[PDB]
């Protein structure tokens, strides 16, 4: 007779693109976001611009 | 769900009397928790048609105890499928295990649960066999349809009773039954040659009455005879009119009796198992 | 695809690597099914 | 690592008779 | 890897189509019908759906 | 507790995303057999290919809500019409309802009746969408608020159907009852007058058990202008000979002309009276059906409440059989 | 509340067979904890009426699982909570998802299981949906109406469809199709015409009415209020002393036919027996496969 | 004559949570 042979999603190297959480009432939830905010360095043209 | 039909206060002498009423069945007219007896009552006998007609338009409950103070009850069939309960038989014929019962008013009267401290009485209407109580509606309505051991009719509405079987009777005249009407001599001729089939058609048939008396020519071919067929068309109306015929006449089936260890029969006036259906 | 005349381009540039195939695996190439679509490439 | 949530579930099924006879 | 499908010739055959008001000569209809359905892997067939 | 069907399908007429759960949806016939009943089912002179083509302009499918049903018929209140239209994501949706109307008008030309062509389940609840492919969960027994939908705003449900087909019955015959534990009916509504036709849906709930005589009056007008305009475009021979005239005077003739069997092929019995039924053209059974219903359950409550609705209570599912009214 | 039957010694391989029918009903008897397999088994050709007037007369039951001691089984009618059970399909065509079953005898080319060493043999019914169950009765004694009275072959009218496919329905007399459902034929053609003439005979001018308005009237007119020309019904001429060979009773004759209309009418099942629920499977069941059914 | 064995069957169901949680 056979044997599994059981994995663990951690021990795959894959684990490192995705940073799992665990989160035990996602059921309540409706439509979550995230939020951003980002600048953009500036330059001080001269003269003719 | 269980009815409580309270009842006010009785004779000690009728109390006891009414306590032995432990398997017969009432007709409310609605499904309210809590009722009255002065609700559920009919007047004397009279006019068995007219009771067998108000025994469809209201449903039916089996009492199951009678206390001093209330008496409960069960709604025959409300949603249950299976539901066991206990009814005693209270008819003249016995029944057998396994045969659906049947709820018929009470034939002759007579039978009155009389309570003189309440000034209201009761009548139980009786349990027969299936096939049996067939032939009991369809010998009242023949005899009711006759007026253009036994009550008098009414012919007030024994009008109801002829019109509610006469249009189902005329619904089955289709343009195809005429092509199976086409084959009473065929049918005949058939009949005599096999002893089953001549036990098939009765002595008074009144169509071998008929088929001795009058012939009929070859069926004129209806319109459009080449693209549809009458005769199946017929047949199905035929089985699905009358498989339910005696209902609309006579009283739905509402349980059959099943008995675990007692004896087979049970006789007359004794409790008897029964599961609804 | 080439007649029906059905904003940002990065939008364009990822879209290509999502679609849906518009074909079955009946052994002949039929209408895509109801049921679902592997993702397929096209430039 | 055997015994009693499926063995759980097993015994005590027990403290429902009902399931009512009433429609 | 390999190619998955075929690739081959196989006409498109029309006639399996909706849309297109018939001929007004019936026979010049089924005349049509019966030359080139006649080798097509694409003919229908007479079911119903 | 009560128990479910699930029954994976195409979000053609029942779309679950769209509409709340408690609605009842109905299960649909292939259409195949329709058809092909149709070539043998459709009345004299009628047309007996109209409903192939009705249905090939229709191009599996198999569930239908009611909410979808009930606007693809005669009686509707136009916000429900609204509703569906503007509510539904679906493409080409007016069409397909505009397709579906004439599918039912064509189906009660051809004398295929559409109460034999759907069967109805319980109440849906839950669903799992691909894109153009459901798979939706009603219930089948029991009370409706024994199942767990996945919604977790609203665990339970309820039964919702549209107001405007709601016809109650008691309140409405004036029986002076009082309101206890009723039925609940669905019942569909013919109308049969030549390329002039339609349908119509109600909803009906009441203490009756036996509906017969109740509908035969509630729908007196359809029973009468059904029963004369149904026959037409059937030839009707000319003025029935007298020989038609079954004779009774001849059953207890004492002296009459009599043929014992086993002589009937053509011997010297031409003495007998000719008698031909002739019945060609007259009202068949089918000609004068009018309306059909089937039992859904038993109800308590009934309260009005919003597009306008109906929130049932305590609604127990057990589906009956499909029931004839002709007569 | 499950009963088991007393299966005596068979034989090798016979057993297998026995157990590859693991879903159809038997009809017990009496409903006790102990009944042998001589008890449930009829002759495999036989009477289709006598057999469906059998199949009200007892308790139906379907059989769990099997075992070369005993085989259980479940009654249908007595129960509570209406606990599903596993079914195996035997009708012709299949059935869908959400549609009433009934049960017939094997009106078409019977199929029986035959217990060589055992002696015995077993009789299965059909299990329809509900149409197509009061359908084909009609079919097969409409084909028999016609081929009664020598008129044309056939239009090829041995059609059904149901689901897509249409069934063939097999040519007649194969094993003893035209024996076994005789009775069944004769003992509806005759009551439909007894009915038919009865009526006329009640009622004398009805067929030489107006066949557009006065027939149309007649029934408009007796489907609603009580009119009915008051007495529409003519008084039959009244009989001979009662002592005659001529004398008719036609009232005698009416009560006779209701009685026997409604016997029959209650032999026919129609009835619903249980409902498909199928959940976790393929929405259809084709013939020969077993499904998940909730009993009524 | 109607309390707790299908009441029995109906209270506890209760001893039964994993039903394990892996393949």
């Amino acid at each position: 007779c056979s044997t599994l042979s059981l994995v663990r999603f951690l021990e795959l190297g894959l684990s490192v693109a995705c940073v799992c959480t665990k989160f035990p009432e996602l059921s309540y939830v409706a439509e979550g976001t995230i939020q951003f905010e980002v600048q953009q360095p500036m330059i001080a043209r001269d003269g003719p611009h | 769900m269980e009815v409580d039909i309270a009842l006010p206060t009785l004779s000690p002498g009728d109390l006891s009397a009414l306590q032995r009423c432990e398997g017969r069945v009432v007709f409310l007219e609605t499904l309210r928790r809590h009722a009255t007896l002065r609700e559920v009552a009919l007047p004397c006998g009279g006019d068995v048609l007219a009771a067998m007609a108000a025994y469809r338009r209201r449903f039916a409950a089996v009492i199951t105890r009678v206390t001093p103070h209330r008496m409960l009850a069960t709604p025959l069939g409300v949603g249950g499928r299976g539901q066991s309960l206990v009814l005693q038989n209270t008819g003249p014929f016995d029944l057998t295990n396994g045969d659906h019962v049947c709820l018929v008013p009470p034939l002759l009267g007579d039978e009155c649960l009389r309570l003189t401290s309440a000034n209201l009485e009761l009548r139980f209407p009786m349990t027969l066999p299936l096939a049996q109580a067939r032939e009991l509606t369809a010998r009242v309505v023949a005899r009711a349809a006759e007026t253009l051991q036994l009550p008098p009719p009414h012919r007030d509405n024994a009008e109801a009773a002829t019109r509610s079987l006469v249009l189902n009777m005329i619904f089955l005249l289709n343009e195809g039954a005429v092509i199976l009407l086409s084959l009473i001599p065929n049918l005949l001729t058939l009949g005599a040659q096999d002893g089953y089939a001549n036990a098939v058609i009765q002595l008074g048939s009144a169509t071998r009455e008929l088929g001795q008396l009058v012939r009929q020519p070859p069926p004129p071919l209806p319109q459009d005879h080449a693209r549809r067929f009458c005769v199946f068309e017929a047949l199905e109306a035929w089985i699905a009119s009358a498989s339910r015929l005696g209902d609309t006449l006579g009283t739905r089936p509402v349980a059959r009796v099943c008995i675990f260890d007692g004896p087979p029969t049970v006789p007359p006036g004794e409790k008897a198992a029964v599961v609804e259906v | 695809k080439f007649f029906t005349p059905a904003r940002g381009l990065a939008r364009l540039i990822a879209d290509t690597g999502a679609a849906a195939s518009p074909t079955s695996n009946g052994e002949y190439q039929f209408k895509r099914p109801v049921g679902a679509g592997e993702l397929v490439e096209d430039p | 690592m055997s015994v009693q949530i499926g063995n759980g579930l097993l015994m005590v099924v027990a403290p429902g008779t009902l399931t009512v006879g009433s429609a | 890897r390999a190619p998955v499908t075929d690739m081959g010739n196989l006409p498109q055959n029309l006639f399996a189509t909706r849309g297109a008001p018939p001929m007004l000569d019936a026979d010049a209809d089924d005349y049509l019908r019966r030359t080139v359905n006649a080798g097509n892997r694409l003919a229908p067939v007479p079911v119903f759906g | 507790r009560a128990r479910l069907i699930r029954q994976v399908t195409l979000a053609d007429f029942c779309e679950p995303q769209a509409e709340r759960p408690g609605l009842v949806v109905l299960a649909l016939r292939h259409p195949a057999d329709l058809a092909g009943a149709a070539y043998a089912a459709t009345p004299p002179g009628k047309n007996h290919r109209d409903l192939e083509e009705a249905w090939l302009a229709l191009d599996r499918a198999s569930v239908v809500s009611l909410n979808f049903l009930v606007a693809a018929a005669e009686n509707a209140d136009d916000a429900l019409r609204a509703h569906v239209t503007t509510n539904y994501r679906d493409r080409r949706t007016a069409a397909r309802l505009e397709r579906f109307a004439t599918v039912l008008r064509a189906m009660i030309r051809s004398h295929v009746f559409p109460h034999r062509a759907l069967h109805v389940l319980g109440g849906l609840l839950g669903h799992v969408t691909q894109d153009r492919l459901a798979s939706v969960t009603c219930v089948a027994r029991g009370d409706q608020e024994a199942a767990r939908t996945n919604d977790m705003a609203a665990r339970r449900s309820q039964v919702h159907v549209p107001a405007c087909a709601l016809m109650d019955v008691d309140r409405e015959l004036r029986l002076g009852g009082d309101d206890g534990l009723r039925f609940a009916y669905l019942v569909f509504v013919y109308t049969q007058r030549h390329r002039r036709e339609a349908l119509r849906v109600h909803v009906a709930v009441s203490r009756l058990p036996e509906l017969g005589d109740a509908l035969s009056f509630l729908l007196a007008g359809t029973r009468v202008d059904n029963a004369i305009h149904g026959t037409d475009e059937a030839d009707a021979p000319a003025a029935p000979a007298a020989a038609a005239a079954f004779p009774a005077y001849l059953f207890n003739d004492p002296r009459s002309a009599r043929c014992p069997t086993g002589r009937l092929n053509t011997p010297a019995a031409e003495a007998l009276p000719v008698w031909a039924p002739d019945m060609r053209g007259r009202a068949t059974r089918n000609s004068c059906m009018y309306a059909a219903y089937v039992r859904l359950g038993t109800v308590e409550r009934v309260v009005r409440r919003a597009l306008p609705l109906a929130h049932m209570e305590r609604f127990t599912w057990d589906v009956g059989a499909w029931e004839e009214c002709f007569f």
